[PDB]
């Protein structure tokens, strides 16, 4: 998601981030538990990529 | 707006069902580690020993110590006191107080000691050496190991079974006759009667969809499960052979063996034994006796009150 | 795919083994072509992926009509696009679904 | 006329399925959160001290931090009247009073004070250090989280039953037939006898919707959810043993175990075993025992009458 | 002890044996599966489907 | 003793014969049965299958 | 605008005008979606 | 998109087939995720039961 | 992320039925063993004597 | 990225791009494909 020497390259970095609590599963902020929310929060990886992307 | 936790890149996720199936392997594992670590802790506080306040022993210390296994030492030190000498190590003539490992302050330290024998009548020594069971075969901590994995079984499958009985009315019709939304509607609320056509037909479009479990599956696993604690305690020294008894229940009615729990009991209760010999070489009364009870504010007033015991089943 | 892989996942191997590119083609990117895309090629049947299925699962099985086969084929290709093999893998897979062809080949040919 | 709130642009409402679906979500997350808080509110009264006159010592605030997992030193301070010194923060030769991290006032800290040891006869010393619980394996917090798990599954299949169980009559005809509405309001009222023809019979055109499971689930479910609030109270200190000698229940009459729940609240008994030292340093008498009693207004006068206790299962 | 230990072969073979499960029957990846056990999972006194589910 | 060892043989014989057990049928390697045993040895509260396999 | 009172969460649902929208996804899923986007982004990078 | 590429010989009869199976399922959710699968799924049930469509 | 053992060359495993079945063959075999060794144990312990 | 603030095991899966694969393995089963990966890895030694 940057552009060194005028050329632009997507990378993935995987920097692991662990957290010391389970999520809850019952508290109010997990509505029903599914799958959606996952899916719609993937593609914002993307988002500076993009807007890159367009600049260049 | 609604709330929810801030992005965080995780990728997809796995469907409610995997979801379910992992949190019930891990429900299961978290218990079977409780209940195995609960048993650790209680174990060392089954066996208790009268007139505490005769000797500085710190009781609590000398059970832990048998419990792990070592042969602790107790005895009388420079001071004159009573009290836990340090543990004999290795090997099973008469000690001569230089195979004591000491873990008392230097200056408590007897410069002669001798253990006290049961030739003399035992009238002549200065500590006793105690072991947790007279003859040991067993390692203790490998039953509980072998009854937790019967036990974890058990909480799998009945929590499965919560998780599984849960009921719900479906409605069948087309995939949009918005009469369903109005029948439903009415239904939730007070409704005595409800007026629709004959293609609704209430007989057979609405079933009723249940565990299917509810009535046997759930009874008779709580039955195995409390078998299993049962067979758990008496095959160690736990047993409520005091209350049972007074009870009048039976070995049909309480599916247990009392003359098979009863001697484990005795198994730790006898391990105890070379307290006779400090109880004979200074006067002394210290007998042990399994912690039956844990005392009461209700208890307290039943002795004052002389209301005291008793109930038949 | 979550135990074993699917059709859909072999013929995409197979197409990427023959050299082909969705998104690149003829120095003009596409991200969802409609021509050259993996996808709307095996839903259309192309002879490439005729080629791949009769190389892999019919194990060079073909109908003497032609269009008895190809019917047949791309029947069998689009009723299981998604579903995963049964077995553990392709060669058996393979072997079963040849025997079930070359067994109803009678009344495949009827009807 | 009616009252409506005053309009708010919020946008358009889901159906009545969904508000009901996440009414009970939310219900079951309140449960969760309800029972759990309950547990932590209660676990500290569970241990209570009697002659609690003799000392100046604040035994709620003792039994609060002993349970949040401190190491509470008690003991003589400049005034001469026991208390609550500091705790320690340390990990577990004599305790030199530099140890304590004081929380009393300043004219309050001892200048010179040792911890009272068992070695002498527990004769010397100022002050004691107590713990939670003697052998530390297990969090008791982890233990409530894993039954209110268990309890809050239970209470989304009971009260999805409740939600679901509701009972109407339906009318089959034609959809703006008239006769209907006539017949209805004749039932509804007084109406012994009712005239009409053959074209509607009762016994096919009225039919009744019926939860199916008021028989059996709604009872089955509340045993289940007795069962795991008991094994919850049973694996924690939470216990009714001193009621349930004196009415006779047997092991199996109850579906729990006592060993297994005397033992447990053995753990925390024997926790404030220090409590000893203090008694024989000074000539004192606090023993720890289970609460098991809330004082009643028919108790105080159950005094009194002589009459106190009795009864038979 | 032999007479022991056969009763425990089949005590225990039928705790691990005595598992149950709910099995919903449809096609290999029909997502009304999944919106099914969703919703019965979590809190749904009334459910809506068509003729073509038939729970019974 | 002739009367109490024919008891004890059919005594001894009921407990090696009762032996319980779960037997799914199917084709002879259709890996589905052991995906459908790893679940529901496991908690399975829920299990998605075709028509195919037949739970009855 | 999302003006209210009440605090019941996730029920109510605002509607607007999709003007574009592309619905040919060629993949048999979202997951294999996602997974030729990935490629596609890297050959976009190249192209 | 729906029917990808398939024609009946007459034009009559796929007008009409066509125009039936699109007013019948408007405002049906669609099934199995993705377009493409459902593409493929209605792509079989014509090529299977052409005959049949055809002589109805 | 996830928490796996270190890679140690095992070969392959057996499904899961053979390692259940051989499981309750070994919980058999350990309940003998400790049920034999535990009356073993506690019978000495039978008798006693007064004074 | 891989940044989790709750910890669940095994739920989280990501997509990838595989550019190249070879499904077919003449073997009826993953072990007998292992055997002949070690027979051919003889056979490629000696080659």
């Amino acid at each position: 998601m940057y552009i060194n020497n005028g050329r632009i390259n997507y990378n993935n970095e995987y920097g692991y981030r662990r957290g010391i609590y389970r999520e809850p599963f019952y508290s109010d902020n997990a509505d029903y538990n599914t799958n959606s929310k996952s899916y719609y929060d993937y593609l914002a990886r993307f988002n500076g990529f993009i807007f890159e992307l367009c600049d260049f | 707006n609604d709330y929810i936790g801030k992005n965080k890149d995780v990728g997809l996720k796995v469907e409610l069902t995997e979801d379910i199936d992992r949190r019930i392997m891990e429900h299961r594992n978290r218990f079977r580690r409780l209940i195995f670590n609960r048993y650790v802790e209680f174990l060392p506080l089954l066996i208790n020993y009268t007139n505490q306040n005769s000797v500085g022993i710190d009781f609590l210390q000398l059970e832990i110590a048998l419990r792990q296994g070592y042969q602790v030492v107790v005895g009388k030190a420079r001071n004159g006191v009573i009290m836990i000498l340090g543990y004999i190590q290795s090997m099973y003539k008469r000690l001569t107080q230089d195979d004591i490992t000491f873990i008392i302050p230097d200056y408590l330290r007897p410069d002669y000691a001798l253990e006290i024998e049961y030739y003399d009548n035992c009238q002549s020594g200065d500590f006793i050496v105690l072991r947790n069971k007279p003859v040991n075969l067993n390692n203790d901590y490998q039953i509980i190991e072998h009854y937790c994995d019967e036990l974890a079984e058990i909480i799998l499958s009945r929590f499965s079974l919560i998780m599984q009985s849960k009921f719900s009315k479906i409605f069948l019709s087309d995939i949009q006759d918005e009469t369903i939304n109005q029948f439903i509607n009415k239904l939730y609320n007070g409704a005595p009667f409800i007026k629709t056509d004959k293609y609704i037909d209430p007989e057979e479009d609405i079933i009723d969809l249940g565990s299917d479990f509810v009535t046997t599956a759930l009874v008779e696993m709580k039955r195995e499960y409390q078998n299993k604690v049962s067979e758990l305690s008496n095959f160690l020294g736990v047993n409520s052979l005091a209350v049972d008894k007074e009870s009048g229940v039976s070995d049909t009615e309480a599916k247990s063996n009392r003359s098979f729990t009863t001697s484990n009991s005795n198994i730790y209760l006898r391990g105890r034994n070379p307290f006779e010999m400090l109880n004979r070489r200074f006067n002394l009364d210290i007998h042990p006796y399994y912690d039956d009870e844990a005392i009461s504010e209700m208890d307290i007033m039943n002795l004052k009150t002389d209301n005291f015991g008793g109930g038949k089943v | 795919s979550k135990h074993t892989t699917t059709l859909y996942e072999i013929i995409e191997s197979e197409l990427q083994r023959l050299g082909l590119n969705e998104f690149v083609n003829n120095d003009r990117i596409h991200f969802n072509d409609s021509k050259h895309a993996f996808m709307q090629k095996m839903l259309y049947f192309d002879d490439d992926v005729k080629q791949i299925v009769d190389h892999m699962f019919f194990k060079g099985f073909m109908f003497n009509d032609e269009r008895i086969d190809r019917y047949f084929k791309e029947s069998f290709t689009l009723r299981f696009l998604y579903r995963e093999i049964g077995r553990q893998t392709v060669e058996s897979f393979a072997s079963q679904v040849l025997y079930i062809t070359m067994t109803h080949e009678d009344y495949i040919y009827r009807v």
